[PDB]
């Protein structure tokens, strides 16, 4: 868990918005939030790992243990129960609210740090360099 | 803690032209290295830039006329095919991050600029003529005209008289630069002290030494 | 690929008052840019970085804010040497197999100050110039505010705009006031046929213009 930690700057994106119109978050506020480069912020308070994003449009943040379930409001305004598991060598969130769901798998590769997110076969990829 | 272009010159139009900078104070192992150009009365022009892995990067427009290789302590510019859209002033700097060694705080540190000038235009020396007076203060002057090209350093007295001088922008007509300087010293500074304008224009060899005598 | 879009171009304001220039990026980048201030002939000083953070060394009367797309500049208790030209730039790199360096196309600061007539004096065509068949009557009219002056030469009490180049200095950083140059090129030939020569400084200053002379 010592090589997520840092600040994160995104460099490239595949398909933001079909994940987004999938998760189902509307044409106007899909486009505006799209526009946006968020950043991530991952840092590891004793054993309460920590993810910031501050992107423009909205910034977010939550808090949790690895493996232990927790509330949180997305930045689409979600209200969604997750759950966030060190994976295999990847940090793996599952995000389960009305009956529906989602992974973002986040995984080191090379000195990026890539973002696998999946909603039914639709998925998306960001990518970001430490910055 | 330091940056120095060199390499400027006249060139004609097609052959091409290496600038140099050259470092002192870090390593190029550990930082970026960047080059900037501005035009005459014009904006800064950012060329590329390049990574202490050896990596680069160009402006958009730059890709195919520009290159950017580095060294142990110098990083080089190479103008492939120079038009005269390339006459400028070409900066070299350093980018670094929230202390040091990245670049998205941008540039901390900056070279003083190296003037290219791209023309099939003749180099000539510049001729330079004393004005003097043949009341509180006294202005006296230095006309430097017919010239080419840019740049053409004018001082007085080796640069121990800095204080009250205008040296006045250049200004071309047919093919040939012109500029004047006045110094303003107290009535009572001379004819009592020798004052001198020197002129030194690289691009000739040429340095002059006009004394300014009543 | 992004630009950088500033405005406005120029802008004057009195000493002790306050500027506001603004950058547009043409994506999203973040807080990633940074200020820069041009004195000419100088390299730019880094001013603002992170698009909030002072540089060191640099007084808070530069504010630097924005985040995103639209950001300004901000420069409170004008002095005079703030007389400069202002360069944005986007400092977010690579993005999307690209990089992103670019700077704005700069704004240019006036700082405003109470008028200022010109010290006219006025010279000769040197004995050396002479010798080669040329013949410049040279005006320096130093250190005067603000900027728009009107000079004219007078051959043998006859005005004359023909060879008349003038020249302006960039505003001073010490005391904001400008200076002028004018040259009347002519040749020894035409030179030599004519006696009073003389040049006219019409300011806002005087009601009258001033005036300086010489007889060949």
């Amino acid at each position: 868990c010592d090589a997520f930690v840092g600040t994160w700057k995104l460099v490239s994106s595949e398909n933001f918005d079909d994940y987004m119109k999938e998760v189902g978050v509307g044409f106007a506020t899909r486009k505006v939030a799209g526009m946006a480069k968020p950043n991530m912020i991952i840092s590891v308070n004793g054993d309460l790992v920590t993810i910031r994003s501050e992107s423009t449009f909205k910034n977010t943040e939550i808090s949790f243990k690895l493996g232990v379930e927790f509330d949180e409001i997305t930045a689409d305004d979600r209200k969604v129960k997750s759950i966030i598991t060190l994976d295999g060598g990847a940090l793996v969130q599952v995000q389960k609210w009305d009956g529906k769901s989602t992974t973002i798998k986040r995984k080191r590769d090379g000195d990026k740090l890539v973002v696998e997110c999946v909603m039914k076969g639709v998925t998306s990829t960001r990518v970001y360099e430490r910055a | 803690q330091s940056v120095e272009e060199s390499g400027g010159r006249l060139v004609t139009p097609g052959t091409p032209l290496t600038l140099t900078c050259t470092v002192s104070g870090f390593s190029l192992s550990t930082y970026y290295m960047s080059w900037v150009r501005q035009a005459p009365g014009k904006g800064l022009e950012w060329i590329g830039i390049i990574y202490p892995s050896g990596s680069t990067y160009c402006a958009s427009w730059a890709k195919g006329r520009f290159t950017i290789s580095k060294a142990s302590t110098t990083v080089d510019l190479k103008i492939t095919s120079p038009t005269t859209e390339d006459t400028a002033t070409y900066f070299c700097a350093r980018p670094d991050n929230d202390g040091t060694s990245g670049y998205l705080s941008g540039f901390g540190l900056w070279g003083q600029g190296t003037l290219v000038t791209v023309s099939s235009a003749k180099t000539t020396p510049p001729s330079v003529y004393p004005l003097a007076p043949g009341n509180s203060m006294v202005t006296l002057g230095c006309l430097v005209k017919g010239y080419f090209p840019e740049p053409v350093t004018v001082t007085w007295n080796s640069g121990s008289l800095s204080s009250g001088v205008h040296t006045f922008p250049a200004v071309l007509q047919s093919d040939l630069y012109t500029l004047s300087s006045s110094v303003t010293v107290p009535s009572s500074t001379w004819p009592s002290e020798t004052v001198t304008c020197n002129v030194a224009h690289p691009a000739s060899s040429t340095k002059v030494d006009k004394k300014i005598v009543p | 690929d992004v630009v950088m879009t500033q405005t406005p171009a120029s802008v004057s304001e009195p000493v002790g008052g306050t500027v506001t220039i603004k950058c547009q990026a043409s994506e999203d980048i973040s807080r990633y840019l940074v200020w820069y201030q041009q004195k000419p002939g100088q390299p730019p000083k880094r001013l603002i970085y992170k698009a909030s953070t002072l540089a060191s060394g640099v007084p808070s009367r530069f504010k630097g804010s924005g985040s995103g797309t639209d950001f300004t500049l901000t420069i409170s208790d004008l002095e005079c040497d703030d007389a400069a030209t202002y360069y944005c730039q986007c400092t977010y790199g690579t993005y999307a197999g690209s990089f992103f360096y670019s700077f704005g196309g700069g704004t240019e600061v006036v700082v405003e100050r109470t008028d200022a007539a010109p010290t006219v004096s006025i010279f000769p065509p040197s004995s050396e110039q002479l010798t080669s068949g040329g013949a410049s009557v040279v005006c320096f009219l130093n250190n005067f505010y603000p900027k728009d002056i009107n000079v004219k030469w007078k051959i043998d009490g006859s005005e004359r705009q023909n060879g008349v180049l003038n020249s302006w200095t960039d505003q001073d950083s010490k005391d904001c006031t400008y200076s002028m140059s004018s040259t009347l090129t002519l040749t020894k030939d035409e030179y030599e046929r004519h006696n009073s020569y003389t040049c006219e400084a019409t300011h806002k200053t005087s009601t009258s213009p001033i005036v300086k002379s010489f007889n060949r």
